[PDB]
């Protein structure tokens, strides 16, 4: 079509293929560190889980109050991992309140909060940003467990709602139970337990909170990264492709120019 | 027998592996634990577990605090916050730190406060007697 | 019941302390990559 | 009579074995209260235990007492 | 005389079994303190307990006192 | 007079039960030293129940003394 | 003859002996309880092992009752 | 004499109690160190339980030597 | 004569000793029974302390049965 | 005179009183090996309240044997 | 022979001692297996802690002896 605004064009669309691989590049460097960083951070977190796994706890019905926690980031070119967590999120707090319980959220990252402000908003107790910018490490999992516990909500059950993280291309939505030391000290099933007082499960509890919030946060940016890997990868051949096309379109737009201004010349110089 | 596992967040030192014995310090207690010990729920204080392999080897690791589980089945999980090699540390560093803690622990702000530095004291002391 | 525990902490801080008492403690060389990875860098936003 | 004297002490020192039976029926029962605040969830055998032991350590208490007796009347 | 003496003797003799009811009760009511600053929502039911071991080892108590009262007053 | 040498020998062969109030005694405030080393913020509910142990373990060693004494005193 | 009165004396001193045997068995029976109530997987070893305690201590019980008649009848 | 030796035999029979006042010190001793072992923390209202408990055994394990003395000097 | 009669009385008093072995031989099977119940990985040595502390304290038995039998017949 | 035979009486029964002695020592003795099994690093603490638990039921029975003396020379 | 029976009998209450230190060695061996149950690394401490209660109790035991052999024999 018009050769500047095609000019344009292929100039902006040359900028978005270089742009993201670039960022392209920087994602696999960051996804090659939280791969390595998430190997041991597996361990952990599985020891943490062995004790939930090995007593079989339930829950007390009668019980009302509900946490749910959802782990994603505050950057948002990776899509669809946000949208995950955040249907799952709404799935199981509908349910849950359908079943008439206090359903509180909190948020780890702004892309909760963000797409889930419009609906949910009035329930959210605190909401952590600036997760993402770094990679997570123990201290933000104990500084999320502290202004948990700080608040003035002593739940009952709560849930976290992360990615699991399975392959370079494959996140799964995952969640998993956080106990409340009522719940704990309440179940005949984990009586066996020798020398723990009820001041002990206090330690234990608010230890294993930031154990799984911990174990979240890791396999939520090994996802992520991940993710973002994948998309830019998808987004870069794209642009590649479409680049292609409007080269081939541009080259015969310059030729059909050619012939028409020779065409013109000649059918001027031909009337004097 | 055990199935022992040994983890701090950024390292694994055992991962389910096997050991004959493992006495690790505990809130209420230090204590050994063996192939079929009475399932605990301990959570970790400031000093050193030592672990012996196999073979009569030994190994100790100081952790700064956690919590460690014994499984009904003989599984043993032992997580800690800071586990380092005991050779990682310098008692002159331990020393001084220490020194300097009491020197504002009559300075007790509040009783928050004062829990505080204390539990600082306490850290320091465990670890400079794990180093003197 | 620990001194703590009566003036209001949480394990989560007494574990914090401690593990901070450690920190200090390492050998100067190996507490340069243990500074790395062992901050707090997460921002709240209230109601 | 110096027998029946000789039968009164006798009976009379035959009686204090009853005091080792009473110290372990306290010791039973306080280790029964220490085990039902420790696992409250079995109970039921805590106190089939604690009968046995009960019933087992009055039974040489009674021993004692049955000694005394004999000692009076034989 | 002798049976005014022996009875004496006897009686001395007999009471000294309630030392061990006096021991029962010290175990019982220490196991009740300890067992309440375990667990102490269960202190009713440790309570009853401690009830019926004091008044077990009373028992026996009571039962020393009888047979040196028995020895002493009436026979 | 026979009488008094058996009223001497059954009153210290009698005072001797207090021996059983000592060891109960013991007991109770050990265990309330236990107890209260466990949980330090129920002191209140230990020390009652500690001075209720202590009472009924005084009484019954005070049942031997009162043997002693009314055989040494009356007859 | 005064042999029966140092007979009845000496039968009604032994038999305190059975006062620790009282004893025993409600320490071994007490801790039984409590060892059963803190782990209750093992409740034929943990119960092996009280009357084995039982046995060793009903053996010097019954020695102390054994030499008791024994003195009633020497 | 008679009367004056079984005065010597009722002594020696009396001072039998001092026995459960020894047990009763063993055993609140024991607990104190078990508790400190525990708590460390608490060392000073430990001891001075144990002060307490201490005091309440010997006092009143200290009667049957009282009586002892009694039956032995001036009847 | 009566020495022979106070052979029987000495044995009969010196057969009271045993109890220090009832008491002694309780606690320690209870604490191996307690201590099997912890950590029964360590039942041989915990098994092999027992029987330890059961022949000290079956010494003693004997040491009393030993004296009781020299006065009874081997004076 | 019979009045040495009452005074072997008395030294043989005030010598008894050692027996709460004894086993007060063995609970404080006790008491101290499960405490520092239980927290290793209070050692010299621990050994100094044992030292103390000894000295005042090591008394109580030192003086039952004052006594047992006493009786026997005077 | 009156100091002849007295002798006899002395010596068979004297012995009865030797049940405090049957208790003591009993409680010291058992508190050994619960401690080294818990804290088994500790074995070599808690056993010379263990030799130190035994002999330290066999030291009234020895009193007690002492004392009986002294009535039988030596005045």
């Amino acid at each position: 079509a018009t050769l500047k605004d095609i000019t344009r064009r292929l100039k902006s669309i040359k900028n978005i293929q270089k742009i993201t691989k670039s960022m392209k590049m920087v994602a696999a460097a960051k996804y090659a560190r939280a791969e390595r960083e998430l190997k041991p951070a597996r361990v952990y977190g599985v020891g943490s889980l062995a004790l939930y796994e090995k007593a079989d706890i339930k829950t007390p019905e009668d019980k009302k109050k509900h946490l749910i926690i959802g782990v994603s980031s505050d950057r948002g070119l990776c899509g669809a991992i946000h949208s995950s967590v955040a249907k799952q999120m709404k799935s199981e707090a509908a349910n849950l309140a359908a079943a008439g319980k206090e359903v509180k959220i909190i948020g780890v990252g702004d892309k909760i909060r963000s797409i889930l402000h419009r609906t949910h908003s009035d329930q959210f107790l605190v909401t952590f940003k600036e997760v993402g910018r770094r990679p997570p490490t123990f201290g933000d999992a104990s500084v999320i467990a502290l202004e948990l516990l700080n608040s003035g909500y002593e739940f009952d059950e709560g849930s976290i709602i992360f990615n699991r993280f399975r392959s370079v291309i494959s996140y799964k939505t995952e969640e998993k139970p956080i106990f409340s030391l009522d719940t704990i000290s309440s179940a005949e099933s984990m009586s066996i337990y020798d020398d723990i007082d009820a001041d002990v499960l206090r330690n234990y509890q608010e230890y294993s909170l930031a154990n799984i919030i911990y174990y979240s946060l890791k396999e939520s940016t090994t996802s992520e990264q991940s993710a973002r890997m994948t998309a830019m990868d998808n987004a870069s051949k794209n642009a590649s492709e479409m680049i292609d096309k409007l080269t081939l379109t541009f080259n015969r737009t310059r030729q059909a120019v050619i012939t028409k201004e020779l065409i013109e010349i000649i059918s001027g110089a031909a009337a004097l | 027998q055990m199935s022992f596992t040994f983890a701090s967040p950024t390292q694994v030192f055992f991962n389910s592996a096997n050991v004959r014995q493992v006495d690790v310090p505990t809130q209420t207690g230090a204590f050994g634990i063996l192939a079929a010990h009475v399932p605990t729920l301990q959570v970790l204080r400031p000093g050193l577990v030592v672990v012996h392999a196999e073979d009569g080897t030994t190994s100790k690791y100081f952790v700064s605090s956690g919590s460690v589980t014994v499984n009904a089945d003989s599984s043993v999980q032992l997580l800690a916050e800071e586990a380092v090699t005991l050779d990682m540390l310098d008692l002159g560093a331990a020393k001084a730190n220490l020194e300097k803690a009491q020197s504002e622990l009559l300075g007790a702000a509040d009783e928050a406060t004062r829990a505080e530095i204390q539990i600082r004291i306490e850290a320091n002391e465990a670890l400079v007697k794990a180093l003197e | 019941v620990a001194y703590w525990r009566q003036a209001g902490l949480s394990y989560i801080r007494y574990s914090q302390i401690c593990a901070k008492a450690v920190r200090d403690a390492l050998k100067t060389e190996f507490k340069a990559n243990a500074m790395k990875t062992s901050g707090s860098t997460i921002k709240i936003v209230k109601v | 009579d110096i027998d029946t004297a000789a039968k009164f002490i006798g009976a009379g020192a035959a009686t204090v074995g009853v005091a080792g039976s009473g110290a372990g029926i306290g010791t039973v029962f306080g280790s029964l209260i220490i085990g039902y605040a420790r696992n409250p969830s079995l109970k039921q055998q805590l106190f089939s235990y604690a009968i046995l032991g009960f019933a087992l350590s009055e039974a040489m208490g009674l021993f004692c007492l049955m000694v005394a007796f004999l000692i009076l009347f034989a």
